[PDB]
């Protein structure tokens, strides 16, 4: 479920910290053509959270952070978290909060109150030209499961008429002295098993039929 | 004047308002708004916005473009000095003229001369056809000027369309290849051709694909889902690279401690010498802040090869993986490792390594294939290699491919090895079956004589007793005692003997 | 003292007279005889004489033959100084050793040290399996001098018995291999291994014979009939060869004339577009005597590498073969041609091109086998060139293999072509298929297009408009202006950025 | 063929029959016969004869004569390498175009990488008018070589007519 209300301003607040704090020390870097204290820092950000798009402002204070809202509404956030640590745990807007954070590609993603959302902080400009980007469909897998690799099979763990979620481990091909785990890539029922424990397989054979 | 600022405007249309929403319909952006999402704001400086082409033939007078195709310029990243030049697909579908390849090559002479990376972003379709022989002049003067940059600049290229003809070899000398996700594609001769010669019904997607290219040919060094993305990881990777071969790596502040312990690498290494791990885990915990910015994932991935940082200082990871084809050498897997180590060689980054090797894959397909020469190019890569190179051996190193996997026979600086490690000639069983092989008519002798090879052989302990191995170490320290070995060398001062150059196979 | 005499005639026998005498059973020489055909006659100084092993494992401590399975020493070859190594069957099956490896480092250190060439003749087995990891230890440091020494001074390779394991990475990094016909064969992991692992069956000769090699894979460089066969091609080769890198090649005195015309080539091409003739007999009525030393002749037969002299000093020369898949370019021949570049430049040897390319072969197989990077090779190694380089075009050069081809665009100092030369962007029938798109559904206006541009552009003569080609020259006169360019380019002086080493795809 | 000869002795007549014997009047050699005065007999090679112009501009794409005004190329003096180049004043006033340029710069390139002599000999009257800005390009790169050149090879000149302007 995508978050509401206090949650969701939540988590952009605090994906904008997370922001603010990495572009702090990126701008640190060495051999630079001239000295970075004298440049800026656009201060509106576009906070993109699972579509759901918050303009934002932030400005520090003291030593924490200041999140301004379009409604008005403002968040001080303050922790201590640093790059690598699997949880931020901190103050927003008068509420303790901790938040698992996980990394991915030009952002985060973000678990807190049972909700789930993936998160990344734009300027205007550039959400702009993010929104020109379409949205693009996954074609799935192909209704079998294949042997991508030569060998012999060691186990084969599920039954017939069983339906399965993804990285459901399925069977066991060992080849040189080392095991190899195949998992489904997909959802469904295991209708036939073409495969026999002990068997001896080629490239491109076939285990079992969804 | 306002007549000037009109003379731009219209510059900046290129090949009309229709063809730019045609473009921006495939879901693809224009060359100046990559040019703009590439560079720090307000930092761009464009030449010769104003260059026309000067073709007579096939009424091409007619009809001068302003640009002549492509957008050339400099810029800042992140403050540091890059050049780049961006090809218009909407004038004459990109096509490359002669005027086309003096801006591009007035922009490579001037990254050479300011010593400054050089970014290439490609949606193209080759020599213009109409401009002839000239056209091909053009690409050769810009290949030569590729040739000249090699370790010298870092040389990125990037597909954002169709790349076809000569436009494929330009990007084929530079240093990285990335491509976009289902609107790119690269190759030499195109499907109606390969139609006519070889009867084969191929689309383009087929032939030069994004997923041909990353897994199966050797081309490209990863592939992105969108424009956005991609250039958000090229400005990604440029924090990570030298700016050319005497400055050095860039150096950042950490957020990260040197001197912690990871006590969960302590059970890692499972008992059954049949189960395998995931050493991607063992490289994203030793790192900085467990952030691996790693190249070319999805080919060969028996192998690792990546960027990390240490003490905010940039390092290339080089490392078996277990998980798939059991960690084997091949010839794919050593292409891939030794096009690394040679870069990271070239602009002075170190090089970790990480040892978990059975041996070399068997079969006539790989024989046939080359595996002698394709081998023995990691094999030089490292021998020749002057930068620090740290090596740490898990669990197996057995023959001729524990020699190539950065030993302190070929070069080596420093030699650890956890407790687990097994360095010998080969398996107790093989090594008994040749040095018994007039006993093999028993079957509990051989057990025995197995057994006993085992404990003597199958360890770390002859080669530390001979010092091929400078220490033992606990697997909890590896990170603290990289860290401090690193920095040791950074003094490291060895030069190879002169020479135009060596004669590397290929 | 009769005792010195008494022991250096017993390690003269090796292993016994038995195993030397099976050794002649099987049609072989002994490494000795090896050593005494090559080189000049009373030359041969040997070093480690007395050497033995200092194992003490399985019971080797019984079995203590002096030379520990390999002849070192140096000798003159046409009274010039080289450096060889031969390594003898019948001890330990030629198995490598620690000792055995020492002695082998003592000349590769003396050869470097003089710069002067050396020669290593392989008949053995790979690394001792009782010694251990020892063992691996030396053949790691024989690795490292190997690629220490490549561009300084040439190292050849002969394999005249078994190479397996360890044993093969050594030549593969020297920069020519040969084998001999039916008693030698190389390969990584043997025959049993391949049945334990991949269930397939198949003999020594059928993995790794000299077929394979010099047809299939691209290891060997040439094949001969017998052992004494192969020594004297090895003698002829080395007088053809620079002694080091500063030296230059060597001059002997010529019975030819550098001013003879030959009005037969004149003929030479056929009025008939779609006849092909033998380059190989251009290249062999242009260089001195008709005498030629081929390289590769067995694989990638679309193109031609070799050495032959002019003016008695010599010449390398690459060829486009229409006999073969009409002398297209693919990525084999890519390879082949581009390690001998590599070669030629870096040893001061001049390099003249022969020039008759339609194109790159297309399909699914080439551009999944990586032709973007392998084509590049080619392109990168005549860029890179600072020798002089001299290229002729014959009959056609289209496109991209054009600028391939050694063209001036790339760095060539003189370019020649022929009355007829065809220089164009492609074909006239595609190229008014493209340009006029929008008429193709007539059939006269097809024709007359398509003939009007045959007349104006598939001639030398748009090139020579814009300086891309130095003169039209009549074929008759090919040889004599070679010499003469050549003597003016011998005085050729220029330099390449400065860097630790390019970046070369691999 | 015998068209290629025939294009040979097309090139080596410049500007035509009338305006060689106008120079023969005024006491003046062509530029080839001085060719052949200094150097060695049979070791001229001569580089671009076929080189024509690219404008468009003034009427004067009516009129391309090949070698567009200056004759190039290498030989020996007393067995010694040289290279040389010699304008012709029956070609447009023996005028400089980017082509022109072109090909002398091309012989100055090959001086240099040779390290040998260089023999200029001036007949003209300057940048050609009707090629703008672009035959001002021309001589700027010429400049340069001469000076990249100075102190390492010997470079001459012989004015045998007019040289003014740039
Ligand atoms: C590059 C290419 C793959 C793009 O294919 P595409 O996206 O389907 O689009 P199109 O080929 O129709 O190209 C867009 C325009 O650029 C022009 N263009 C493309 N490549 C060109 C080239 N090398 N020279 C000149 N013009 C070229 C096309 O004529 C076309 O013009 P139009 O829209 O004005 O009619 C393809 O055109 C191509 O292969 N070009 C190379 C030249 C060639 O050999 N083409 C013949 C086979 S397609
Ligand atoms: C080199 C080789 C290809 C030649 O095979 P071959 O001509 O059929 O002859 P053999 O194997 O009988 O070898 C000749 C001798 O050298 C010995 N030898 C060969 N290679 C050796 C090695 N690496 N270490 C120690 N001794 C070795 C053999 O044991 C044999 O001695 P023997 O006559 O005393 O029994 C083969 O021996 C080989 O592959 N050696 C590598 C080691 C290995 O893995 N052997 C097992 C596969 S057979
Ligand atoms: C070189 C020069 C001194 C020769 O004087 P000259 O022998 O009396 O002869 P001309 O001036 O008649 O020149 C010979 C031809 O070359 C042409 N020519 C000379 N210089 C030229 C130039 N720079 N650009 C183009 N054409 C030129 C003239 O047009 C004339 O052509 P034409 O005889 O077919 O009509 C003179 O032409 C000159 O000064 N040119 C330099 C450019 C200039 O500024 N000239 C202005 C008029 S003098
Ligand atoms: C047991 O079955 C022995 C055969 C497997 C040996 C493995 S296969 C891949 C490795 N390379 C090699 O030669 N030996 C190792
Ligand atoms: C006419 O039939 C043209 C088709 C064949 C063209 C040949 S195949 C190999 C060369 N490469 C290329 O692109 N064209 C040439």
């Amino acid at each position: 479920p995508e978050p509401e209300g206090p949650v969701a301003h939540r988590l952009a607040a605090v994906a904008a910290a997370i922001d603010h704090k990495l572009n702090i020390r990126k701008r640190g870097i060495s051999g630079q053509m001239r000295d970075p204290s004298l440049l800026t820092f656009q201060r509106e950000r576009v906070v993109v959270l699972s579509g759901q798009r918050f303009n934002v402002t932030v400005d520090p204070d003291g030593d924490d952070l200041l999140v301004t809202f379009d409604d008005g509404t403002t968040a001080p956030v303050r922790s201590a978290w640093r790059p690598g640590a699997p949880v931020w745990s901190g103050t927003v807007g008068d509420q303790s909060v901790a938040i698992q954070v996980r990394p991915l590609l030009n952002g985060v993603f973000l678990q807190h109150a049972g909700a789930a959302a993936e998160a990344r902080v734009f300027t205007r400009r550039e959400a702009e030209l993010a929104d020109l980007m379409p949205v693009k469909e996954n074609a799935g897998s192909g209704k079998q499961l294949l042997c991508p690799m030569p060998g012999l099979v060691k186990q084969i763990m599920v039954s017939e008429g069983q339906e399965v979620k993804n990285g459901e481990p399925l069977a066991i091909v060992e080849a040189m002295k080392m095991e190899n785990v195949l998992r489904a890539e997909r959802d469904g029922t295991i209708s036939k098993i073409a495969a026999k424990e002990g068997d001896s397989l080629a490239v491109d054979a076939v285990i079992l039929e969804f | 004047l306002e007549k000037l600022e009109e003379r731009r405007a219209q510059a900046r249309l290129g090949g009309g308002e229709k063809r730019l929403e045609a473009q921006h319909k495939r879901g693809k952006l224009t060359a100046r708004e990559r040019i703009e999402l590439l560079l720090d704001h307000g930092s761009f400086e464009e030449f010769d916005m104003f260059v026309q082409h000067r073709s007579t033939d096939f009424g091409m007078e007619k009809q001068k473009i302003p640009g002549d195709g492509v957008v050339t310029g400099w810029g800042t990243v992140n403050g540091r000095t890059v050049f780049l030049f961006s090809k218009d697909f909407t004038v004459f579908g990109g096509s490359s003229s002669e005027a086309h390849a003096a801006k591009i090559v007035k922009v490579q002479d001037m990254a050479l001369k300011m010593r400054a990376p050089i970014i290439g972003i490609f949606d193209a379709g080759g020599a213009r056809i109409q401009e002839g022989v000239a056209a091909l002049g053009g690409h050769g003067e810009v290949f030569r000027r590729n040739v000249a940059a090699s370790g010298v600049i870092p040389q990125i290229s990037v597909i954002m369309g169709p790349c076809a003809g000569g436009d494929v070899y330009s990007p084929a000398m530079t240093d990285f290849i990335f491509m976009v996700r289902d609107t790119s594609y690269m190759f030499v001769t195109g499907p109606d051709v390969v139609k006519t010669v070889t009867n084969e019904v191929v689309t383009a997607e087929e032939l030069g694909g994004a997923k041909v290219h990353t897994s199966k040919s050797s081309i490209a060094d990863g592939s992105f889902e969108n424009d956005v993305e991609a250039i958000l990881q090229i400005r990604r990777l440029l924090d990570f690279l030298p700016a050319n071969n005497i400055e050095g790596v860039p150096e950042i502040e950490s957020f990260d401690d040197v001197n912690r312990l990871d006590k969960s690498l302590d059970t890692l290494i499972p008992d059954n010498p049949n189960k395998p791990y995931d050493m991607g885990e063992l490289i994203r915990r030793v790192v900085d802040e467990g952030d691996f910015f790693e190249i070319q994932a999805a080919y060969a991935r028996n192998i690792i090869t990546g960027f990390g940082r240490v003490e905010g200082r940039t390092v290339g990871f080089v490392a078996n993986q277990p998980l798939v084809l059991a960690g084997v050498l091949d010839s794919d897997a050593s292409r891939k490792a030794a096009r690394f180590v040679r870069f990271c060689n070239a602009f002075s980054i170190p090089i970790v390594t990480f040892v978990d090797v059975p041996g070399f894959l068997p079969g006539t397909a790989q024989e046939y294939g080359g595996l002698i020469k394709h081998g023995a190019k990691l094999l030089f890569a490292y021998s020749q290699a002057t930068v620090p190179l740290v090596t740490i051996i898990t669990r197996k190193a057995f023959g001729g491919a524990y020699i190539v996997m950065a030993s302190k026979h070929v070069g080596a600086d420093l030699n650890y090895a956890w407790p687990t490690a097994q360095i010998a000639v080969m398996g107790a069983k093989g090594a008994v079956e040749i040095i018994f092989r007039a006993e093999i008519g028993d079957a509990d002798k051989v057990a025995e004589r197995t057994k006993e090879y085992e404990d003597r052989f199958l360890s770390p302990f002859v080669a530390a007793e001979r010092g091929y191995i400078d220490e033992v170490i606990m697997p909890h320290s590896t990170r603290k005692r990289i860290a401090r070995a690193l920095g040791m060398l950074r003094t490291k001062e060895m030069e190879q003997p002169r020479k135009k150059h060596d004669n590397i196979p290929l």
